[PDB]
RNA sequence: AGGAUAGUGGCCUACCAUGGUUUCAACGGGUAACGGGGAAUAAGGGUUCGAUUCCGGAGAGGGAGCCUGAGAAACGGCUACCACAUCCAAGGAAGGCAGCAGGCGCGCAAAUUACCCAAUCCCGACACGGGGAGGUAGUGACAAUAAAUAACGAUACAGGUUGUAAUUGGAAUGAGUACAAUGUAAAUACCUUAACGAGGAACAAUUGGAGGGCAAGUCUGGUGCCAGCAGCCGCGGUAAUUCCAGCUCCAAAAGCGUAUAUUAAAGUUGUUGCAGUUAAAAAGCUCGUAGUUGAACCUUGGGCUUGGCUGG
């Protein structure tokens, strides 16, 4: 009989069984445990500002061979230190030590993207100016 | 919370006033008076939204402060005075007399009446009991207290108030075959005769009413108002439509024929 | 890894100015332009239809 | 505060953005009727999708049902009134058979061109937008204005338009005035 | 150029000693008709005093050539001055715009007077004695 | 039984019994929890959200206690303590923006220290006063609606009677500006409307892409496992369809991309509707209480009369 109760008065057994078994779903488990609130560097936010500690080059994973140019950022809201990628050919020169950078994820929702090891965030703005605007010479860095 | 409310939000006003959503934040809060807040019609709504004599709330107050508006034969200057079912509104400057009777669509019809009929009103007897010094009295649906009533009058009966002396002319006993208008619920405004009264001790008595088109509906006894001694003999003029509910298809057919 | 080569290729890419060209029509006119270009004067190569044929 | 004012979207985008069959059909349909963009095609499909949904719900009800008879006749009457549904197809089964080209036929832009007031469908839109076309005695400058059957005979140039008996326009007055 | 005025939804309102109606104005080859000119025209049509006629709330239809508003005709100029809003009488020149301080100044003066108990003359007399 | 209360009541007191809740989940803990009307998405069933235009509750820095009053345990009332914090002549005195506007801080994250009681309504001894309640304007790409950025001829050619590709014309119009009138409490704006207002009509549409998924290049130059791209698969080591650019093209367009959450896709939470020999997963095996679920059987058939609605 398909291994689940079918009786008309077995709603409690069906309701409790589903409730027990949704904990095997990591999307459901992460939402109720509040893991983003407790464990995520951003604390559940989409973006987070921070201060650039140092510019660091990270070697890509095999089979790729390149130096992915990231930065070490200490988040203002909680003091946590994360590594953030600086996209676009030569945008590392727009980012200096002790600058305020706005970060965002890679879109893989907490996982590393591509061949870049251990990096889960990217730089969106530096010194309040869009990194894309700086790259296309639409704006100049205020310094 | 700490005391009585004095405001009425526009969205929370009774729907039968037919107020528009966007004209403002508030609606006229009816004053305390003979009729309940939810089952009343403030004179500001009647004089501005219904008759359109006044263009705004400032003007309706100007109208009433000149002593023009009378409710039940007495001058009222309260713009939010809670006029209700069977009340008579007199504007002798325009030589007009209105009675607030529900139409079949659930709203208070603009029902003009003659001066002779504007000299009385009907009231549903809510309770009969003895006052101080052992004097019996009757409480009607509009909060009136009439002393020394006819000893045959009981609750759910209808009395005819002289409305100038406040006395009782005569009454109608609540019984099978009496003409009735429904004053509450989704059958509000319908007119029919009592077919059978079904009693429920400790609960709500139900009345079975048959329409003039032999449609039968059931409603609570508290929503039943006796208005006539038999079918086709009401003690007041009924509004246009005679309290007969038509289906939406019938109304659509009637409107097509009326307009060609 | 060394950070000295950041922006190497973009810096040494020879600068080429955009050739000045007439504006293309906007809005309803552009849909009109695309519609004729694809359904009125059809440029199919006997069943071979290409949006951007490279010169060959 | 004041009661909120209702608003709603009047279109919906396709689930698959890139599909040559749908892309070609839309562009072919926009070119025929001189539409500005794909949203004007999404709008017709959206409002036609909900006409069908209403008709489908009534068609699941039993015949002679009061709601099916009342709302079904009303829905048929509205579609017949704007000329989308033919007078011999008042059955609520032909409502499901309607197509987006039926609605685009009834636009003001389409009717101006098909009445000979414009050289092409693209000439029709600019005539409408430039306040030259009047329906009845009222100037309409909305190309998507859906022409009713009783309004069909009263589409003409505005009485104060240069093409309809008004004075000469800005350009002519500057030229003949020099 | 041949201004035509139509009145509809006319209601006789002796409660406010006036007649009230909706005004339709046909003004082809004309931007619109000024309120002052409509009051003159309405007074002639109904043989009333110009100062007893009030019009307001006009809007021109899309495409022009027609406007719609609201109009009042009182039984007398005295009745108009009694029931008309003040701002409309200022529009018609039948009254003078009352001159008062700005809303900020009136409120600030009111709150300054809340700090004085008794007459102002006593308060300033006492202040002079204190500072002398 | 009393006391207290506006009044019922372990609400409190005295005396007396030993009761009351709980695997149908009590009690405790968590909540990045005010509840609901509702919102998003949705074939159906569902999943997620609801501080926030309405209703109910609670609070006015944190507690507690009260006065007045019909009504408050009120905070634009008082009293005290705690924490902040203002003036001081050092003796003292005065505080409470989770009202409106505004400032600091916090941060990814949010507007004017503007005008008015004209409307909606409320309050008062009141036709007259007051109302940052409310309305009006300012900022406002939160979302939503409609909707410009061109149209039509002639030549010249190509072309299959007419669709274009170019260089040649005369028309049309609102974006904008403005007399004015309207609008309004007064304005602004809209709507109307004199005069002005379009050829590169420079009055110049953008945002992302062009290996696949996925629509659109095997074009040209640059670099050479570097720089970089790339949601994923992958591209880049000297002819790179993927990087940096030019050209061309594609998609959506006054909008387009990115991040995060959520919904569908997900029959990958499965009641509808999953899987368990070998892919993850039948307890080592029996007993067993709650739970769930439990064979069949008791007025059936027949007859007569009649009302209505479907087809004719």
């Amino acid at each position: 009989g398909k291994g689940k109760p079918r009786g008309l008065n077995s709603a409690r057994k069906l309701r409790v069984h589903r409730r027990n078994n949704r904990w095997a779903d990591q999307a459901y488990k992460a939402r109720l445990l509040g893991t983003a609130f407790k464990s995520s560097p951003f604390g559940g936010s989409s973006h987070a500002k921070g201060i650039v500690l140092e510019k660091i080059g990270i070697e890509s994973k095999q089979p790729n061979s390149a130096i992915r140019k990231c930065v070490r950022v200490q988040l203002i809201k909680n003091g946590k230190k994360v590594t953030a990628f600086v996209p676009n050919d030569g945008c590392l020169n727009f980012v200096d030590e002790n600058d305020e950078v706005l970060l965002a994820g890679f879109g893989r929702r907490g996982k590393a993207k591509g061949d870049i090891p251990g990096v889960r965030f990217k730089v969106v703005k530096v010194s309040g100016v869009s990194l894309l605007a700086l790259w296309k010479e639409k704006k100049e860095k205020p310094r | 919370a700490r005391g009585p409310k004095k405001h009425l939000k526009r969205l929370a006003a009774p729907s039968h006033w037919m107020l528009d959503k966007l004209s403002g934040t508030y609606a006229p809060r009816p004053s305390a008076g003979p009729h309940k807040l939810r089952e009343s019609l403030p004179l500001v709504v009647f004089l501005r939204n219904r008759l359109k004599y006044a263009l705004n709330g400032r003007e309706v107050k100007a109208i009433m402060m000149q002593q023009h508006v009378q409710v039940d034969g007495k001058v009222r200057t309260d713009t939010t005075y809670p006029a209700g079912f069977m009340d008579v509104i007199t504007l002798e400057a325009t030589n007009e007399h209105f009675r607030l009777v529900y139409d079949v669509k659930g709203k208070f019809a603009v029902h003009r009446i003659s001066a002779e009929e504007a000299a009385y009103k009907l009231g549903k007897v809510k309770k009969v009991q003895l006052g101080k010094k052992g004097v019996p009295y009757v409480v009607t649906h509009d909060g009136r207290t009439i002393r020394y009533p006819d000893p045959l009058i009981r609750a759910n009966d209808t009395v005819k108030i002289d409305l100038a002396t406040g006395k009782i002319d005569d009454f109608i006993k609540f019984d099978t075959g009496r003409l009735v208008m429904v004053t509450g619920g989704r059958n509000l405004g319908r007119v029919g005769v009592i077919v059978h009264r079904e009693k429920h001790e400790g609960g709500f008595d139900l009345v079975h009413i048959k329409d003039a088109l032999e449609n039968t509906f059931v409603t609570r006894l508290s929503n039943v108002f006796v208005i006539g001694t038999e079918a086709g003999k009401p003690w007041v003029s009924l509004p246009k439509g005679k309290g007969i509910k038509l289906s939406i298809s019938e109304e659509r057919d009637r409107r097509r024929a009326q307009q060609g | 890894g060394s950070l000295a080569r950041a922006g190497k290729v973009k810096s040494q890419t020879p600068k080429v100015e955009k050739q000045e060209k007439p504006k293309k029509p906007q809005g309803r006119a552009y849909m009109r332009l695309l519609y004729t270009r694809r359904f009125v004067n059809v440029t199919l190569t006997n069943g071979k239809r290409k949006m951007n044929p490279s010169p060959a | 505060p004041r009661a909120p004012r209702t608003y709603s979207k009047t279109y919906s985008v396709p689930k698959r953005p890139y599909e040559s069959a749908r892309l070609d059909a839309e562009l072919k349909l926009a070119g025929e009727y001189g539409l500005k963009n794909k949203r004007e095609i999404y709008r017709i499909g959206f409002q036609l999708s909900k006409i069908r949904r209403a008709a489908r719900d009534l068609l699941t009800r039993d015949e002679k049902d009061p709601k099916r008879l009342f709302e079904g006749n009303a829905l048929i009457r509205r579609l017949v009134r704007i000329g989308v549904l033919s007078e011999d197809k008042m059955k609520l089964d032909y409502v499901l058979a309607l197509k987006p080209e039926d609605f685009l036929e009834r636009r003001l832009q389409t009717q101006v061109f098909k009445l000979g007031l414009a050289r092409s469908i693209h000439h029709a839109r600019v005539l409408i937008t430039q306040r030259h076309i009047a329906v009845g005695k009222q100037i309409v400058n909305i190309p998507s204005f859906t022409v009713r059957l009783d309004s069909q005979k009263h589409i003409d140039f505005a009485h104060n338009s240069p093409y309809g008996g008004g004075r000469a326009g800005r350009v002519k007055r500057k030229n003949q005035g020099k | 150029d041949a201004v035509t005025i139509r009145t509809r939804k006319v209601i006789s309102n002796p409660l406010l000693a006036r007649r009230q109606f909706v005004i339709d104005v046909l003004h082809p080859n004309r931007a619109n008709v000024s309120k002052d000119e409509l009051r003159e025209k309405l007074a002639e049509i109904y043989k009333a005093e110009k100062d007893a006629v009030s019009v307001f709330g006009f809007r021109t239809q899309f495409g022009g050539g027609k406007s719609t508003g609201f109009g009042l005709i009182y039984q007398s100029v005295a009745d108009a001055k009694r029931f008309e809003p003040a701002y409309r009488l200022v529009r018609y020149g039948l009254a003078e715009k009352v001159e008062k301080a700005s809303r900020q100044q009136r409120k600030q003066k009111k709150n300054r007077d809340k700090k004085i108990f008794g007459t102002q003359r006593r308060a300033q007399k006492r202040a002079a004695r204190r500072n002398a």
